[PDB]
């Protein structure tokens, strides 16, 4: 249940 | 010349086969992307202090239906500013007069890319949802001015590590609506259409209805969602409406099937609740016919969607429109050039 500074998207 | 003295203001750089001139503020120009009508950059903007994005436009007045898009999206970037739709920094072009015009350079915020390789990550239902309910905020932002896309796919917009999402552009073949690819009337759901081909692609990981031309599209579609009711079919050109019923007639498959549980999470009460939720919302809004496809307000309420909803993103009013800039009203290309020639210049910061 992150807060919405917790979504981490590993882009490259 | 008289204006030579203007070209002092800009430098040339080559990227790939084209040569960007650009003000001498943006420096250290490499390339992040291509699309059909532009070539774009990132740059370091010396003034601004800050990386940005650059895209090129060669010849925007070529034709009229290119000239109302490239001039509809330079009045809509200057006059929308919402968190979803992306923003704009500066516009220029490095010719001196309107008979040497030809490219038109648009300065963006810098974002980290496109949607394409999000697709292919496995994603949770935090992140798919929180993307899918951006990607509605910006487009209840653009209907509430006027503004329906029909273009929407993964190349036209783009996302930050942070997992922000910004829709590129304003619109108008694998992510338009039936009522679009066979010539019908539409409406505001048009872009429901496409991002439930979006989100059902993140799910499936392939191109929902990939088809290799126009009819396959169309055969692709049914295969996989029935054929459409008579009532459907009653709404089409009589050409089109002879083709379309010129097939077998596919049942198409339920959304278990189609999105069944092994294509989500399983570890938990939590995530078989989601999927099930997932599904439905899928299933509501890839609805060939539009008159039963839910609404844009109807997807930020579902369960789904509506964890993240905040009505200062979703409800916040709409631009202020110029007078007539956005009209119906139609030109000769020599005076769409002149049209987005005087934009151009005026827009410059
Ligand atoms: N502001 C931006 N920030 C980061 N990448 C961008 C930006 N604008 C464009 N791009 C990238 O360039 C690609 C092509 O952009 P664009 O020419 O606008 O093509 P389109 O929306 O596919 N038609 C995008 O898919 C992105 O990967």
């Amino acid at each position: 249940r992150p807060s919405r500074d917790h979504l981490y998207l590993p882009l490259e | 010349g008289s204006r030579s003295k203007r070209d002092n203001n800009f430098y040339s750089v080559e990227i790939g086969d084209s040569t960007f001139t650009v003000l001498k503020r943006y420096q250290n120009l490499k390339p992040i992307g291509s699309g059909a009508q532009g070539i774009v950059c990132a740059a370091y903007d010396a003034i601004l202090e800050r990386n940005v994005a650059i895209k090129k436009l060669s010849r925007p007045f070529q034709n009229q239906t290119h000239a109302k898009r490239a001039y509809r999206e330079l009045v809509l970037m200057k006059c929308v500013n919402h968190k979803n739709i992306i923003g704009l920094l500066n516009v220029f072009t490095p010719q001196k007069s309107l008979e040497e015009f030809q490219d038109v350079y648009i300065v963006m915020e810098l974002m980290d890319a496109n949607l394409c390789q999000v697709i292919q990550m496995e994603l949770d239902h935090e992140r798919m949802s929180y993307l899918l309910y951006q990607m509605l905020c910006g487009i209840k932002h653009l209907h509430s001015a006027g503004i329906i896309h029909r273009d929407l796919k993964p190349s036209n917009i783009v996302v930050k590590s942070d997992c922000t999402l910004k829709i590129l552009d304003f619109g108008l073949r694998y992510y338009r609506a039936p009522e679009v690819i066979l010539g019908m009337g539409y409406k505001e759901n048009v872009d429901i259409w496409s991002v439930g081909c979006i989100m059902g692609e993140m799910i499936k990981g392939g191109v929902l209805f990939p088809g290799t031309d126009h009819i396959d599209q169309w055969n692709k579609v049914i295969e996989q969602l029935g054929t459409p009711c008579p009532e459907f079919m009653k709404k089409l050109q009589p050409t089109v409406r002879t083709y379309v019923e010129n097939r077998p007639k596919y049942a198409g498959y339920s959304f278990e099937k189609l999105f069944p549980d092994v294509l989500f999470p399983a570890d938990s009460e939590h995530n078989k609740l989601k999927a099930s939720q997932a599904r439905d919302l899928l299933s509501k809004m890839l609805v060939i016919d539009a008159s039963k496809r839910i609404s844009v307000d109807e997807a930020l309420q579902h369960p789904y969607i509506n964890v993240w909803y905040d009505p200062s993103e979703a409800e916040a009013p709409p631009p202020k429109i110029p007078d007539k800039q956005l009209d119906e009203r139609e030109h000769t290309i020599e005076e769409w050039k002149e049209l987005i020639y005087k934009e151009v210049m005026d827009l410059e910061h």
